């Protein structure tokens, strides 16, 4: 399925 | 372990449609909403059994949620499951829809994971409907929030000192979260 | 009992880029501390004349009639009706801050009004009327407190200016002109 | 109560 995506930051 | 990632993002683009969040971010909020699921089913165990019913249903839902949940998050929360379980539970038995609920989270889910924890020896089909609307309510709560002070911070995407930041300044929300470690 | 958290909140609103020093908030914590004193007690003595030892938004708003000078009581009563109704309607919020409208926290003036015992039992538009007004009278005194901080040529709220704007208002001077 | 000077000057600028 499309799972969403979140990925990292700062 | 359960990921709630899915429900947890439909749920901050309700709240703040703009604003993402890190991945690291949302693996704190989804061991937040795995920590209140246990606590809220342990003690409900503990009701059933004390109370001598077979069946956990939404009433030691919500009792367990009167014992945990302080203030206006409680008297929130309670609102929450009792409406959902209200629309949820159609006259017609064998017709229900998850999505009467009206909710993101996932009823189903829900109803799998309280009969794997093996809380009581049955689970009634209300009881994942109220916890359901419960998990949903606190993770608005929070990602509201978070979101504000991510905005307030002229960030677009939620991090984790955005949250931790969030709680600690909710008087309601960090007693809840101490409440659900030891 | 400190608002800190909320009087930073309710500054945020009026005056974005204003800060207010320690002993400024100490000041603004007094000032709240001593309205919510003055309207819990003329509540509870209200209370008594009614057949139930319950405070009701009836005797907050009643309170704050006697207590606030000129148009302060017209608009706090406006903001504590509003706040009542916006907490009560049908179509349920979603967020406790969506519920009222406020950034005063509903639970936290429940818990002082229980907390003081002023009556048997505390009703539940009480505390979100009582909200509504300090927090409506924590924006008016940031307003003109921060309006003081510019015109001073400072970018934080310090004691002198909060002394110099309630002193210059005649209502907020007879509020709050005795709090020390 | 004085409107200006640095008798009661708190840190944090
Ligand atoms: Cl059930
Ligand atoms: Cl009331």
């Amino acid at each position: 399925e499309g799972y969403q995506d979140y990925e990292p930051e700062a | 372990k359960e990921s709630y990632a899915i429900y947890v993002y439909k749920v901050l683009k309700q709240v703040h449609p703009d604003t993402g969040i890190s991945s690291k971010a949302m693996s704190i909020m989804n061991s937040f909403v795995n920590d209140v699921f246990e606590r809220i089913a342990g003690e409900a165990s503990r009701l059933a059994h004390y109370n001598k019913r077979s069946t956990i249903t939404s009433r030691e839902i919500q009792t367990a949620v009167r014992l945990l949940l302080p203030g206006e998050l409680a008297k929130h929360a309670v609102s929450e499951g009792t409406k959902a379980v209200t629309k949820y539970t159609s006259a017609k038995k064998a017709k229900t829809r998850s999505s009467r609920a009206g909710l993101q989270f996932p009823v189903g889910r829900v109803h799998r994971l309280l009969r794997k924890g093996n809380y009581a020896e049955r689970v009634g089909a209300g009881a994942p409907v109220y916890l359901a609307a419960v998990l949903e309510y606190l993770t608005a709560e929070i990602l509201e929030l978070a979101g504000n002070a991510a905005r307030d911070n002229k960030k677009t995407r939620i991090i984790p000192r955005h949250l931790q930041l969030a709680v600690r300044n909710d008087e309601e929300l960090n007693k809840l979260l101490g409440g659900v470690t030891i």
